[PDB]
């Protein structure tokens, strides 16, 4: 019933920006934190940050504070992550993953993922 | 702060297997709220356990979490062929989350 739908594959030029979306449904959007995670081949998973859809409050991995911008739209139940000043190091699959935070902190549902390729126009 | 896991572990079906999660800064505590996430082929991710020992709803009870020695541990009690996957742990450091490298569990 719970589902997190992330946007389709993306193909963007170096130096540009991109806004990835994560549509949540089958639950109360404001009741759960939303995380964003980065997967690159051979580099496992990398925490980017989390947002609290109630108040939009954020917490970032220091390495991604100049890179990532987390926001939400409560009406459309959608969390967004903008990446900026893109380089080849940003090429990866990015996941949103929700978390419960009463008395404990655990992930449960993860989105399918969105692939970003930072590619020059020949 | 760097989180280390076993690179890869083998078990048989029905056996018990323990994955570990080590912190560079010292012993893992409850204040690290150890998380465990499972990755199955086709980039299918599933949260198993957070806050050391609390299972997410719907997660099989054979996955349990605890602290053993200086590390957080994921124990799988009665390994199933479907449990063959990559298990990432994640430790909280007071203002940020850090994932370990992940463990490839093969079920013979
Ligand atoms: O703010 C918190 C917090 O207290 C905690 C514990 C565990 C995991 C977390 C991920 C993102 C964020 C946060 C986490």
């Amino acid at each position: 019933e719970v589902q997190l739908q992330q946007s389709g594959a993306e193909l963007v030029k170096p130096g540009a920006s991109v806004k990835l979306s994560c549509k949540a449904s089958g639950y109360t959007f404001t009741s759960y934190w939303m995380h964003w995670v980065k997967q690159r081949p051979g580099r496992g998973l990398e925490w980017i940050g989390r947002i609290d859809p109630n108040g939009g409050g954020t917490k970032y991995n220091l390495k991604f504070k100049s890179k990532a911008t987390l926001t939400v739209d409560k009406p459309s139940s959608t969390a967004y992550m903008q990446l900026s000043s893109l380089t080849s190091e940003d090429s990866a699959v990015y996941y949103c993953a929700r978390m419960w935070y009463y008395g404990t902190y655990y992930f449960d549902y993860w989105g399918q993922g969105t692939t970003l390729t930072v590619s020059s126009a020949a | 702060a760097v989180v280390t896991q076993e690179s890869a572990l083998t078990t048989s079906p029905g056996e018990t297997v323990t994955l570990t999660c080590r912190s560079s800064t010292g012993a893992v505590t409850t204040s690290n709220y150890a998380n465990w996430v499972q990755e199955k082929p086709r980039h299918l991710f599933t949260g198993l356990i957070g806050g050391t020992n609390n299972r997410a709803p719907g997660v099989p009870a054979r996955f349990s979490g605890s602290l053993i020695g200086n590390k957080a541990a994921l124990t799988i009690t009665g390994a199933q062929t479907e449990d063959e996957a990559i298990y990432f742990c994640a430790l909280w450091y007071s203002n940020h989350l850090v994932f370990g490298g992940g463990t490839k569990l093969t079920v013979l």
